[PDB]
RNA sequence: AGCCAGGAUGUUGGCUUAGAAGCAGCCAUCAUUUAAAGAAAGCGUAAUAGCUCACUGGUCGAGUCGGCCUGCGCGGAAGAU
């Protein structure tokens, strides 16, 4: 997990999901692409 | 071909062992050996096709021999002459398959005294003529004259193409045997001169004052300052992490001034520590290139009474001293390279 | 039909066995023998010419016995001795590599008309010249 | 958007280099069969291979797809009795 003030899509598998009032990125291909806004 | 023929003949089988190791599948799991084979594919397929041409010439030589009763001498005479010509052409074209920059030529007097200075002047004139008949520029960086004749020590800078590739074999000592000009009797005397050849290098001096690798401490100073000096951080200390050089300053009452001048001192005294290293490196290199001119360690001898010049590295003597002293020393430096390069391809193991 | 298993068409001109990297480790990683190409592969090379770059199927099993079927030389190397140019482009618009007559290509297309797909023979001309334009080959009117 | 099917042909290209083949970097970016398919957008080889996408056919079957201007909110947001 990488925590940064600007989460963005990096590949074509990345998805934007808002869980519990937090915006975060997850993709099913590259585990290095998961990130949350903080 | 003294041994390059033997070098290739021993290595000609390696030109097939590389192919053998190509198709074994035991050198394919790794990469280094296969890379070596691919780079050394049998005499480099361009030169390999050249070798096929030479073998066609050799096969043409092989025929037209088993018949008699004909005055046939001239055609196979010219045929074998052409074969030798193309053989030497193959030699040079596969020997062609770095350090080609300006040079510093330094020559000084060895044993002999004034006669050594005279011979140094003559030798420098020879090199200057060889350079001027090459479209090269020679400039006298420094001179120390020799009282009667030439120079105690002349150092000049030669600018051109491939200068160091041709002049790098002139280092060492040169011996001269002749009747000197500073001699009342007719006695023959032996003297020596010492010659060094150097390349030129970039001399960047990067001020690594990059603060990403500095450790800085601020603290109180010591002395007579009353109540202000106690409660203030007016002393600075900077350590440069890559080199371990430490400098501190507390001379003034202002932290900013101390930091500025301490940083300046750090820069100066980190630049000196590199200039000294470069100086000692170049001095050491000059020392082991120069030798100690004492007419016992030498590379070539000039006998004026016999008009002969001999080279002891390759054991080659010639009777063309006058043409050499007028600046046609090319015939001396061609064979040496011929030997020297012949070892560069051999040292691949 | 069995699809590609262990064979990729890649090797130098058919002229001889030439036990070089293009042939040795082309099969060395897959098996068989390097020297075998002088008898079976080169049986038909005496028919055509010495120095024709053609790709040959190198189907090899785990049995280390291989069968080979060739094809026509690729159009790039095909129109080299027929065009007199040994080099090729890479800057075919800044300059050009030579000249070629339009009539010189269709009379060799029937060699490749069997293994190339198209409505008729004349259709093969357009495919080559479009490729030929990439080599800087200027059509001679 | 899903769900089935296809997703083709001479570049083993000179151009660089040992090896570069759509996918390392220098140019060009045509043509054929076709309903479609890029002389290659992505993953993947020392080099091949191999793996997706575009695009095109069948079921489904009612809506669906992105910019512009604006109101109020979300994160970015850590200190000492
Ligand atoms: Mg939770
Ligand atoms: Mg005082
Ligand atoms: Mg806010
Ligand atoms: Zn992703």
């Amino acid at each position: 997990m990488k925590v940064r003030a600007s989460v963005k899509k990096l590949c074509r598998n990345c998805k934007i999901v808002k869980r519990d009032g937090v915006i975060r990125v997850i993709c099913s291909a590259e585990p290095k692409h998961k990130q949350r806004q903080g | 071909k003294p041994s390059i023929v033997a070098k290739l003949e021993a290595l000609h089988e390696r030109h097939e062992e590389v192919q053998a190791l190509l198709g074994d599948a035991q050198t394919i799991a790794d990469q280094e050996r296969f890379r070596a084979l691919s780079r050394e594919y049998a005499q480099l397929s361009d030169v390999s096709r050249c070798f096929t041409d030479w073998q066609q010439v050799q096969e043409d030589i092989e025929t037209a021999q088993m018949m008699l009763d004909d005055p046939e001498m001239r055609e196979m005479a010219q045929d074998e002459l052409r074969e030798a010509k193309e053989k030497s052409e193959q030699l040079e074209q596969q020997l062609q398959v770095d350090d080609e920059r300006n040079a510093f030529l330094e020559v000084r007097a060895g044993t002999g005294g004034d006669e050594a200075a005279l011979f140094a002047g003559d030798l420098f004139r020879m090199y200057s003529r060889y350079a001027e008949a090459r479209r090269w520029r020679v400039e006298i960086m420094s001179a120390s004259e020799g009282e009667h004749g030439g120079y105690k020590e002349i150092i000049a800078k030669i600018s051109g193409d491939g200068v160091y590739g041709r002049l790098k074999f002139e280092s060492g000592g040169h011996r001269v045997q002749r009747v000197p000009a500073t001699e009342s009797q007719g006695r023959i005397h032996t003297s020596a001169c010492t010659v060094a050849v150097m390349p030129e290098l970039p001399d960047a001096e990067l001020p690594d004052i990059n603060p990403a690798d500095l450790r800085i401490d601020t603290f109180r100073s010591s002395g007579a300052g009353g109540q202000h000096v106690n409660t203030t951080d007016s002393a600075i200390r900077i350590t440069h992490l890559p080199t371990g050089i430490v400098v501190e300053c507390q001379d003034e009452r202002s932290q900013h001034k101390n930091k500025a001048k301490a940083l300046s001192v750090l820069g100066a005294r980190i630049h000196a520590a590199e200039m000294a290293k470069r100086q000692q490196a170049e001095a050491s290199t000059r020392r082991n290139l120069l030798g100690s001119g004492d007419r016992s360690d030498r590379n070539r001898t000039y006998n004026f009474p016999q008009g002969r010049v001999t080279d002891h590295r390759i054991n080659l003597t010639l009777y063309r001293l006058d043409e050499v002293m007028e600046g046609k020393l090319d015939m001396l430096i061609e064979p040496i390279i011929q030997e020297h390069q012949a070892d560069q391809l051999a040292a691949l193991s | 039909a069995k699809k590609v298993q262990a064979y990729v068409k890649l090797q130098v001109a058919a002229g001889m066995a030439n036990p070089s990297p293009p042939v040795g480790p082309a099969l060395g990683q897959q098996g068989v023998n390097i020297m075998e190409f002088c008898k079976a592969f080169n049986a038909k090379t005496d028919s055509i010419e010495k120095g024709l770059p053609i790709p040959v199927v190198i189907t090899v099993y785990a049995d280390r016995s291989f069968t080979f079927v060739t094809k026509t030389p690729p159009a790039a190397v095909l129109l080299k001795k027929a065009a007199g140019i040994k080099s090729g482009s890479g800057k075919p618009n800044k300059d050009k590599v030579g000249k070629i007559s339009r009539a010189q290509l269709q009379e060799i297309a029937q060699t490749k008309a069997a293994d190339m797909t198209g409505a008729d023979i004349e259709a093969m001309t357009r495919s080559i010249e479009g490729t030929a334009r990439s080599m800087g080959l200027v059509v001679e009117d």
